[PDB]
RNA sequence: UAUACAAUUAUCAUAUUAAAUUGUUAAGUGUUGAUUUAACCAAUAAAAAUAUAAAUAAUUUUUAUUUGUUUUUAAACACCAUUAGGUAUAUGCAAAUAUAAAAUUAUAGUAAUUAUAAAUUAUAUUAAAAAGGUAUUGUUGCCCACCAAUUUUUAUAAUAAAAAUAACGUGCAGUAAUUAAUAUAUUUAUAAAAAUAUAUUUUUUUUUUUU
């Protein structure tokens, strides 16, 4: 049984996105801070503030190429 | 140093990030800047924090006002880009980073689809390009 | 059949559809 | 290119074939020389020897 | 299609369409209209569990609008 | 817009044939298939050698 | 048609080998029983007397008619060769199934005996003092891995 | 823009795709007779049902060859015989594209 | 027994076997015959011939005609053959876009570089480079440069390598064009 | 947990690695686990350790104990995270819900406690994964607005 | 930091729990692997493991492609070695050498336009493993099997139109002549396998 | 000894809203003979092409109907056997993967499990680059049946069946593995198994968008 060569390390094409996305690391800081042991960094000071935009979805979980989904891109 | 690959990316692998002259998108472009540095984020995270960021209601229906194909024009882009790490303090020697940060975008300038990226390549992620193929890179 | 593995082999893969098939 | 010259064309095919037959004679190629192999572990690939091409 | 499967119910589908089109992240849902399925989402939306609702008067279904939040 | 043909007839079947002849024998140095190549004396040899190979 | 086998050999093996063996002979073909693997000439012998003696056993009752050819009794190969009859005319004019006896083995035997002794090696392998671990199952006594018994 | 092609034939053709018209058969097979793979030639699928009516039917009545094309020659015209001196932007000829590369890098 | 024309054993030479049909003019073949060739006078008939097998190649038909005149095979086989063939072809058309999607890119890179050229000596001098006929007073010069380009335009008739086919030992391809190994 | 893993570099050459899981935690709201395959013993202790401080989750501890079931799964482990009056949980799962600062929280991984697959791995992915789908009561309200 | 996110100190930084159980998964992948070369799974050029991939299945025709040295292989000049054969054959009172300084003119260029194509093609290897390659990550789009699926809706088609009963039948072969070689009463064609 | 399946996606045997069924065409003689095959032997050789629309959706067909076995060779190929032939493809009979299920084996008491897929394995003509492992420091690797003893359960078919099992003797069936394997079908038989007819990749790939 031959399969392609790097199916071992094969990235997951479906979440791979979740990880980095700037919602998560608000939330995650957001109750990291809370706890009051914790310095914020400079970014959550700032975004703290001016949070990242709501409808912006990935074409991972949403599956249409036609939308559009960056109102900058 | 991958600082100046990323505010290429900021710069050049972004339609329409609003004016960059603006106060506000200048603050955004700012604070992620001397979070890519410093290590406290990620440079895909930093980089779709900027592409998300809050700037102005009813943006697409202003960008219709000004753009065709949502393209705007890449001069204020990098006279911001240059701009923050004048006034973050990361260069030594001042001229360094304006040099680099145009430097590299004339390099890439020549390259086929040279403003488009793929996703898993564009920036760090488990599996790399070998250092001569990355994208703004210094050994291209 | 014989009751027993005559061969020790141990594949150390774990494709998803083969754990969770709830889901693929 | 030293000593070119003006002289004409000859007849083409003015030489005899030699007293040796390379007609009669089969081509070897695989077995010709000895070799060694360098396989590591495992059963050599049946593909290349041990398969009717 | 056949005797050991379930019996399906509007309110069944009317909760995994929901479910589903809330995991494709979609703004809009067009979902079976019954006495009880219209009264389910009257509820969700008075708990701001929904953005919106209506009933078109359309025979089959109506239509509920998502809401999402932090992504 | 047909065709060509040079001029005279043998002149141009003298040149094809040539050209062929020559991709004859460019043709009959290209290495062939190990099964090709042996007899079945080394065939069964190999085979032999292969099933008392757990000893 | 050659058959070769060794010296070791089962009741088993004599059974369904002369069944084929002279199955084959029926058919017209050439018949040759060797033995290159023995341990001794005198087994070797053993063996091809074994294989024979059920042979015609056999093939009496089918009634196929075959003439025996040649004994090769040599160093490295002790060998029978046996032909078969070529039509019903042969098998009318001369119906025998013929077979060596007490004599000719036994005079070969003496050959392969001098013919051995004069080369100064009596068999290509001989058995090895080598025992298996094997078990026995139920048993009245103590049993090491080997078979044998506790003193 | 057609992946496989509806476009091909143009209407015309279709009335002269019955039993009748040899030449029209022609136009659309090889030189042998037989027809191209799809992937090769696209046809609107009903251009290949009366295509391959047709051939038949004509066989049987011997109005059509059962092997070969009479009309190969005659047919070139209709066929987009593309010169190796023009490009078609779309192609998946890598020849061609090369060719052309070539071309102007020696210029 | 009786065999078809593009079996084996077809049309034999023995004692007992004879040929089957009208055998000459008006023939057996009449109306099966796949190709006609006028051959134009003084036109070697070489060059015709490579012409056919050059095309019946291309188009692999010659492929399909030996594999299926030789051997049986299931419609399993040849589904499966077929289509393997097929998805090949796919995946590679895929492939040859790619490359040429690219080689456009190096085509411009290069019509930007011949731009570059005409503005650092300017548009007339690099139409010279290219052979304007500048330099042309009167037609007779014309109509000799023009007589050159009708002598290379002139296309000499060109000889098409047909691949030889391999007989291998119990033929598992008739196919076979090449040596390499292939999944039957 | 410690564990020995072959490392096979070549055909000849062999290595031993071995293979670390450890939690990081304080009790006062902050906790992250991690595991890593290394040469040495100390090695991969340190390697988990960061790899530990990579993943830090936190809790908000307004609520002290989720106030809604969750119920998610790791690889193959299928957690529940309830509410209860107390701490109740496998010992381990439970000085892991201790190292969050959680009072009112009980949890149980994978129904009966003989259900494959087991292992001290799954054991801590499980209640971290869990954990860390957990959400606040403040988030949720802002959520329906 | 000095190097890449996805590698670590002692091999590639091992993410699922597939890497922690069989770590030679993370130092391991070939021949042509090096330190440096982990987490950039292809290996250099002209190495063992250095070949892009499209879809899954490896890209080993490149030079093919660019019509240098392939059978198909792209022929700079033709015109020229005809005509010039053409001179040799015709007679030997007259000898050209115009048409033989035709021809290598035609040569001399020859060589610096094929320098220029294989350049421009190893330039189009970086920009596949750039911009298209998915490095060996994707299922084998190439061979029928991988494609089950399609051919499963069309057996199922063939299925529904028999009342949902045969499936992967197909009509029974019948003989060279069957139409023709039976009686009155008998099938002469082969039916739906439903029909039988 | 008692002590809590799933219900959003699960491959071997309990089918079910479906448009089919029927078409009389082709092909055949000139003459003195090495065709086919890796190799043998029998011995005239050519051939059998055409159909869409339409049939309405669901609610009591489950003793009904239905899933590639088929008269006629005075017609061949093909296959099986061997100069002496057999057979040469849906009018009888024949439910059956397309999944409704609760740890492996086992006729539903036998052994204590089994099955499994991406790590690793040097030579396939690019201006050197694509490849498989039932093994696990890995082919001097493992394994498969018959052929003795014994042990144990039973639904006793040449010589009962099944399970434990470490002898002796044949071989070399399997790991793309010396004519690729796998499933069904039919035949064959010292023993693995082998021949043919269909499907198929848990086998390795080679790639004409009118020439
Ligand atoms: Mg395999
Ligand atoms: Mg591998
Ligand atoms: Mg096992
Ligand atoms: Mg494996
Ligand atoms: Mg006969
Ligand atoms: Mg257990
Ligand atoms: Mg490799
Ligand atoms: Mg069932
Ligand atoms: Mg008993
Ligand atoms: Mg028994
Ligand atoms: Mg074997
Ligand atoms: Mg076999
Ligand atoms: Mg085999
Ligand atoms: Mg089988
Ligand atoms: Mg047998
Ligand atoms: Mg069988």
């Amino acid at each position: 049984y031959k399969m392609p060569k790097n199916m071992g390390v094969a990235p997951r094409f479906d979440t791979w996105n979740e990880k980095y996305e700037p919602w998560e690391h608000m939330k995650r800081m957001g109750r990291l801070v809370g706890t009051g042991f914790y310095i914020p960094p400079e970014w959550y000071n700032h975004f703290r503030m001016f949070p990242p935009i709501n409808h912006n979805f990935q074409q991972e979980k949403t599956l249409n190429p036609h939308n559009a989904s960056e109102p900058t891109q | 140093d991958d600082m100046f690959i990323w505010l290429c990316h900021t710069a050049m692998s972004v339609l329409n990030p609003g004016d960059m002259r603006s106060r506000l998108i200048y603050n955004h472009l700012r604070i992620l800047a001397e979070s890519v540095a410093s290590g406290e984020m990620t440079q895909r995270t930093a980089f779709r924090f900027f592409e998300s960021a809050v700037r102005s209601p009813a943006y697409r229906e202003i960008a219709k006002r000004q753009l065709e194909g949502g393209a705007a024009t890449r001069l204020a882009g990098i006279s911001a880009a240059a701009d923050v790490m004048r006034r973050m303090g990361l260069t030594r020697r001042p001229m360094s980073s304006y040099f680099e940060l145009y430097q590299r975008i004339v390099e890439r300038s020549e390259a086929m689809t040279p403003w488009g990226f793929p996703p898993l390549f564009q920036f760090e992620e488990r599996l790399s390009l070998e250092p001569r193929l990355k994208f703004f890179s210094r050994a291209s | 059949l014989k009751t027993l593995d005559v061969r020790e082999y141990r594949p150390l893969a774990m494709p998803i559809e083969f754990r969770f098939y709830q889901r693929y | 290119i030293s000593y070119m010259e003006d002289v004409g064309r000859s007849v083409k095919n003015p030489t005899v074939p030699g007293l040796m037959s390379t007609k009669g004679m089969k081509k070897k190629f695989h077995n010709l020389y000895s070799s060694t192999s360098t396989k590591r572990m495992g059963f050599s690939n049946p593909t290349l020897g041990i398969k009717k091409v | 299609r056949r005797r050991e499967e379930n019996l399906y119910t509007p309110i069944y589908d009317f909760c995994h369409r929901i479910r589903e089109a809330t995991e494709q992240r979609k703004r809009f849902v067009v979902v079976p209209s019954t006495i009880e399925t219209r009264g389910c989402a009257r509820v969700m939306h008075d708990h701001g569990l929904v953005a919106g609702f209506r009933d078109f008067h359309n025979d089959r279904a109506f239509a509920v609008e998502l809401k999402y939040f932090q992504g | 817009l047909k065709e060509w043909l040079g001029d005279d007839s043998r002149a141009l079947s003298e040149t094809i044939d040539d050209i062929s002849r020559e991709e004859e024998e460019r043709e009959a140095d290209i290495r062939v298939a190990r099964s090709m190549e042996e007899t079945d004396a080394e065939r069964e040899v190999s085979r032999r050698a292969y099933i008392e190979r757990g000893k | 048609i050659d058959h070769t086998f060794r010296d070791a050999v089962d009741a088993h093996f004599v059974g369904w080998r002369s069944k084929k063996i002279v199955e084959d002979i029926r058919r017209r073909h050439p018949v040759k029983l060797t033995i290159k693997e023995f341990q001794s000439p005198e087994c070797a012998i053993g063996k091809l007397r074994e294989m024979c003696q059920a042979m015609q056993h056999y093939a009496q009752e089918k009634v196929i008619y075959h003439h025996f050819t040649s004994i090769v009794a040599n160093d490295r190969e002790a060998s029978i060769t046996f032909a078969p009859a070529l039509p019903m005319a042969k098998s009318d004019s001369w119906k025998h199934i013929k077979y060596p006896g007490e004599k000719e083995w036994t005079n070969a035997l003496r050959r392969m005996e001098d013919a051995c002794r004069k080369s100064g090696r009596y068999g290509t392998y001989a058995k090895s003092n080598k025992l298996k671990l094997r078990s026995l199952g139920q048993t009245s006594y103590r049993v090491d891995k080997y078979g044998r018994k506790m003193d | 823009k057609d992946p496989q092609g509806v476009q091909r034939p143009s209407p015309e053709v279709y009335m002269k795709l019955n039993y009748k018209n040899p030449a029209t058969i022609s136009r659309f097979l090889t030189r042998t007779g037989h027809m191209y793979p799809a992937d090769i030639l696209p046809l609107n699928p009903e251009a290949v049902v009366k295509l391959r009516v047709a051939k038949a039917q004509a066989i049987r009545i011997g109005l059509y060859p059962r092997f070969g094309n009479p009309f190969w020659f005659r047919s070139q015209k209709f066929r987009p015989k593309a010169y190796q001196e023009n490009y078609d932007p779309t192609t998946y000829s890598t020849k061609r594209t090369v060719e052309h590369f070539a071309y102007n890098w020696v210029q | 027994g009786g065999y078809m024309m593009y079996h084996r054993k077809a049309m034999g030479t023995m004692k007992y076997s004879k040929w089957k049909g009208a055998h000459g003019g008006i023939s057996h073949f009449y109306g099966r015959t796949p190709m006609v060739e006028e051959v134009r006078p003084n036109e070697p008939i070489t060059l015709v011939d490579r012409r056919i097998m050059h095309y019946v190649h291309h188009s692999r038909l010659r492929h399909f005609q030996l594999f299926r005149s030789y051997q049986e095979k299931s419609n399993s086989t040849e589904c499966k053959l077929r289509e393997g063939e097929m998805l090949r072809r796919r995946w590679h058309r895929r492939l040859q876009k790619s490359f040429i999607a690219f080689m456009q890119f190096k085509t411009m890179k290069v019509l930007e570089d011949q731009a570059r050229l005409v503005n650092t000596y300017g548009q007339a001098a690099v139409n010279a480079a290219l052979g304007d006929p500048w330099n042309a007073t009167d037609n007779v010069a014309r109509e000799r440069k023009s007589a050159a380009v009708r002598r290379q335009v002139r296309a000499l008739p060109m000889v098409n390598v047909v691949p030889k086919h391999v007989a291998t030992m119990k033929q598992i391809h008739n196919d076979r064009f090449n040596y390499r190994w292939r999944v039957n | 947990a410690y564990d020995m893993r072959v490392v096979k570099f070549s055909p000849k050459d062999h290595r031993q690695w071995i293979y670390c899981v450890l939690y990081v935690g304080s009790g006062k709201g902050i906790a992250g686990w991690g595991r890593a395959v290394a040469p040495s013993t100390q090695e991969a202790k340190k390697e988990a350790i960061r790899e530990a401080f990579s993943n830090i989750i936190a809790v908000d501890l307004e609520q002290e104990g989720p106030m809604y079931p969750v119920r998610v799964n790791a690889d193959g482990v299928r957690v529940l995270l309830y509410p209860a009056r107390r701490i109740v949980a496998n010992f381990r799962v439970a000085d892991i819900l201790c190292a969050f600062g959680f009072q009112h929280a009980g949890c149980r991984i994978n129904l009966k406690a003989t259900n494959n697959p087991k292992s001290p791995t799954h054991t801590v992915e499980g209640v971290f994964e869990a954990v860390k789908a957990l959400r606040s009561v403040s988030e949720i309200a802002a959520s329906r607005g | 930091r000095q190097h890449d996110s996805g590698v670590n100190q002692y091999g590639l930084k091992p993410t699922n729990a597939y890497d922690y159980i069989n770590p030679t998964n993370l130092i391991n992948f070939g021949r042509g692997t090096t330190f440096d070369n982990l987490g950039v799974r292809r290996a250099g050029r002209g190495e063992i493991d250095s070949s892009p991939s499209h879809s899954g299945s490896p890209v080993f025709t490149q030079a093919k492609l660019i019509g240098l040295s392939g059978e198909e292989q792209l022929t700079m000049c033709q015109s020229e070695t005809m005509a010039l054969r053409l001179c040799m054959a015709k007679a030997g009172k007259e000898t050209c050498e115009r048409e033989s300084r035709a021809l290598d003119s035609c040569l001399g260029r020859v060589g610096h336009l094929r320098r220029a194509m294989s350049e421009a093609c190893w330039e189009f290897n970086d920009w596949f493993i750039q911009n298209v390659s998915d490095n060996h990550t994707k299922p084998f789009q190439h061979r029928p099997h991988d494609w089950r699926h399609f051919y499963a809706q069309e057996k199922l088609v063939r299925e529904r139109q028999q009342n949902g009963h045969a499936y992967g039948r197909r009509p029974k072969q019948f003989s060279f002549g069957a139409r023709y070689v039976k009686t009155d009463g008998y099938g002469k064609r082969p039916r739906l396998p439903y029909n039988k």
